[PDB]
């Protein structure tokens, strides 16, 4: 169905920025610990290794 | 799992699987789902038959079938697309034909075959599981979908013009409770400036038609009027997802409908070079073959916003739900009937010279746009009304049904296409009397004609004033669109209101000097030379009220149920006609942090303010009164009596119905919403009585604010966004200028 990668390209923009074309960190920031859905995504990116230390 | 639950929606639901019942077991149609062979299987012998007995049109017919397949599950819409088996028989709009070019019930079972093998492989997967393991589950579930066929079949063949336009394969779908996506031109929707609509794309249309740049606007999750959203709300029934009778489609959304005849036959030739765009135009065909309207389609893309929820178990009880109570509507309409006849037997026997001051309805009717409109009435209808009064006979009161036409002498445009207005003399007319009636600075802020109340208020304070003076506004304006729809002229009403307005006015301050009089009356206990004078005082102004016209109604109390309750001396500005700066005055009574509070206060109901607006609107329908009663006696030759009974079955008492709402809320337009919707109920009751025509035409003769929705985006009107609190709109330009409708049963159960 094209209407099922479409909406997905959508939200992929929105978090690039390009549709909401500066207070955009802010908003990122803010939607990061609201969202149920990006934040699965999120949390199985690697760790960069400077923050191994952290262990978070 | 709700994947589950989202895959048989699609599966058993959309590809119209109800189909396959008639010719193979219910054993043989859970094999196809758990065996992809089988299916490239039936395709493969059912082509052979069909290539026979189409032959030379084998090609046109297979591409038609292929292209409505995909509209059945992807949603897309092609060029000339036809919506169900029978236009694919006749292949109309490519070849003329004087009949079926091949069987129709091989045709249909080819198209659902075609659009089963269109699902997702990973769906397709989950119902092979199912079939195989819940044999007892699934044959209840495919058996189910057999009566929601059946239903809706039955209604479809009944007319030849909705059999032809009718969609195959369809399932009701809901939407998120709070969004709301519109579709509105660029240019109108700048002006109004709204902080609550967000532009997700455009419409590029087709190359058919050429109109202005439009635009799609979306709304995120809020809190919306009641009644506005999240039921079809349609007052006439429907097959197939389209009306019965006209064939316009109403189960979805479309941005648009063209009907005019020059404007109708300027697209049809410009279709037969190409079309291209986006969004290409769905064409309604008649009963011969020829095309009467056109319809823009929607991007199924955009669909997606809306966060649509396809629970299988879910939908199916929500359709049936929804054929039980147009079977209701039906029936009503069918006991109507009934009444009309009782009275027209009477009447001949009781006297012969009766009959000649009644209208044959069925027959032969000189206005062409009104004896177009009863061609498309349902034939449900039609059949009840030829068991009665005879073949081709419907016999009603003429003096009656003139009464259900008073609409049209001050309306113009067509409701189908979504352009229905007052004529402009009209609005000149009322424009005027909110003038009179209310105070001048009200007027410019409320009624403005070229900025919304929003642009107009820059203080906190004034914000507060301006969300009061609202609320007797819409009041004062709902009950003129009411009454001129019901019958009573426009001529009347415009030169009664400045005489009405007088006569009340005189009243109150003629009262003042005699209320107080008893005091002096009791202090003169003395020499006769005081109270000679307060004597004839009383008197003679006792009498000036005797001849008044508004005399009957004093009588009965209800005229003067507030206005001995108690007077204030303030309270001589609503008379007089300075309803703003009277608001002024009460709102500068209230502490200095909720005036300054804005547009977040919280009026409290123990103040000033929140009485002040009380009595304003009761002020309100004492004129409406007072009209009512006029045309019940002067042009309509009613007792006394008769008529003051008529008028205490459509008023209420405001003071037994408190707010019941949340606190810490701001809901003081919320509970007025909630007021007016009851006063409507009581008025809807009594039209059944007095008016049994009335109710019959409203739902088979198209007119403003009587049919519901047509399946355009959804407009609000005066009543509907009064209860949001918002302030982007105004009540003299563009939006705003709408009534809700007037349809009797309709607003008995919605």
């Amino acid at each position: 169905n094209p209407a099922d990668r479409y909406y997905a390209q959508q939200k992929y923009d929105t978090i690039s920025g390009a549709n909401l074309v500066t207070s955009l960190l802010p908003t990122f920031l803010g939607l990061a610990m609201v969202n149920e859905e990006l934040r699965s995504i999120i949390k199985e990116m690697p760790v960069p290794k400077a923050d191994k230390k952290l262990g978070n | 799992t709700d994947t589950e639950w989202s895959a048989m929606h699609t599966g058993l639901g959309k590809t119209d699987l109800a189909v396959l019942r008639e010719t193979m077991s219910m054993a043989e149609i859970r094999d196809l789902l758990s065996s992809s062979k089988k299916v490239k299987d039936e395709i493969s012998t059912l082509e052979k038959e069909i290539q026979n007995q189409a032959g030379r049109n084998w090609n046109l017919v297979q591409k038609k079938s292929k292209q409505l397949a995909q509209y059945m599950i992807m949603g897309e819409v092609g060029n000339n697309l036809l919506r169900n088996a029978h236009a694919i028989s006749r292949l109309l709009g490519e070849r003329i034909t004087n009949g079926p070019v091949a069987d129709v019930a091989a045709i249909d079972k080819l198209i659902t075959l075609y659009s089963l093998e269109l699902m997702n492989k990973s769906d397709r997967d989950l119902l092979s599981e199912l079939a195989q393991s819940e044999v007892e589950g699934m044959e209840f579930s495919i058996a189910y979908m057999v009566g929601q066929r059946t239903e809706e079949m039955r209604k479809a063949k009944g007319d030849n013009r909705t059999l032809l336009n009718h969609f195959k394969g369809y399932i009701p779908v809901e939407n998120q409770q709070g969004v709301n996506l519109i579709i509105a031109d660029d240019k109108e929707f700048a002006k109004l400036n709204s902080q609550s609509f967000t532009r997700i794309g455009t419409y590029q249309g087709s190359t058919g038609f050429r109109t202005g740049s439009k635009g799609y606007y979306f709304s995120p999750v809020a809190a919306r009027a009641p009644y506005s959203q999240g039921i079809l709300q349609n007052v006439r029934n429907t097959a197939g997802g389209v009306d019965i009778g006209t064939g316009f489609t109403l189960g979805t959304m479309v941005a648009g409908r063209i009907t005019d005849k020059p404007t109708v036959e300027r697209i049809t030739k410009a279709l037969a070079k190409g079309e291209r765009g986006r969004e290409p135009l769905m064409p309604i065909y008649n009963s011969k073959g020829q095309v009467v309207a056109y319809e823009q389609s929607v991007d199924p893309n955009m669909l997606k916003h809306l966060n649509q929820d396809n629970h299988f178990a879910k939908m199916v009880g929500v359709w049936r739900g929804r054929q039980v109570e147009e079977a209701k509507a039906q029936r009503f309409n069918d006991i109507l009937i009934e009444q009309l006849h009782a009275m027209y037997e009477k009447d001949i026997k009781d006297s012969s010279a009766n009959k000649s001051q009644y209208v044959n309805l069925l027959g032969k009717i000189d206005d062409p746009v009104l004896a177009d409109a009863i061609n498309l009435m349902n034939i449900e209808t039609r059949h009840k009304a030829e068991e009665l009064f005879g073949k081709d006979e419907l016999w009603v009161r003429r003096d009656m049904l003139n009464d259900a036409l008073g609409y049209r002498a001050a309306s113009i445009g067509d409701v189908w296409t979504g352009n229905s207005r007052w004529s402009p003399s009209t609005l000149d007319t009322v424009k005027k009397m909110f003038l009179g009636a209310f105070g001048n600075k009200a007027y410019h802020v409320v009624m403005n004609a070229e900025n919304t109340i929003q642009n107009l208020v820059k203080d906190a304070k004034t914000v507060i004033v301006v969300k009061a003076v609202v609320v007797p506004a819409v009041n004062f304006l709902a009950n003129i669109y009411q009454m001129i729809g019901r019958g009573v002229p426009v001529k009347d009403i415009a030169v009664n209101i400045p005489r009405k307005t007088s006569e009340i006015n005189q009243y109150i301050k003629s009262r003042l000097r005699q209320i107080d009089a008893e005091a002096e009356l009791r202090a003169a206990e003395g020499n006769p030379n005081l109270v000679r004078k307060l004597k004839t005082e009383i008197q003679s102004i006792t009498d000036s009220h005797r001849r008044m016209s508004i005399w009957p109604l004093i009588e009965a109390g209800e005229f003067s149920s507030i206005a001995d309750a108690g007077i204030s001396r303030d309270d001589l500005l609503v008379a007089e006609g300075k309803i703003h700066e009277y608001m002024e005055k009460l709102a500068n009574k209230l502490p200095e942090k909720v005036r300054n509070a804005g547009r977040y206060a919280l009026i409290a109901k123990d103040t000033a303010l929140f009485q002040g607006i009380q009595k304003t609107v009761e002020y309100s329908d004492f004129i409406a009164k007072a009209i009512i009663y006029d045309d019940l006696v002067k042009r309509k030759k009613k007792s006394s009596s008769e008529a003051l009974g008529q008028v205490t079955e459509e008023f209420i008492n405001y003071d037994r119905l408190p707010g019941r709402f949340r606190g810490y809320m701001e809901s003081m337009g919320l509970m007025w919403f909630y007021n007016f919707k009851i006063r409507s109920i009581k008025v809807a009751m009594s039209m059944i009585r007095n008016n049994p025509v009335h109710s019959l035409i409203a739902t088979v003769v198209p007119a403003p604010t009587m049919f519901g929705n047509v399946g355009l985006p959804i407009q609000d009107n005066m009543l509907t966004m009064l209860a949001e609190g918002r302030l982007d709109y105004s009540l003299g330009f563009g939006q705003g200028l709408r009534a809700p409708t007037l349809n009797p049963w309709f607003n008995l159960t919605h």
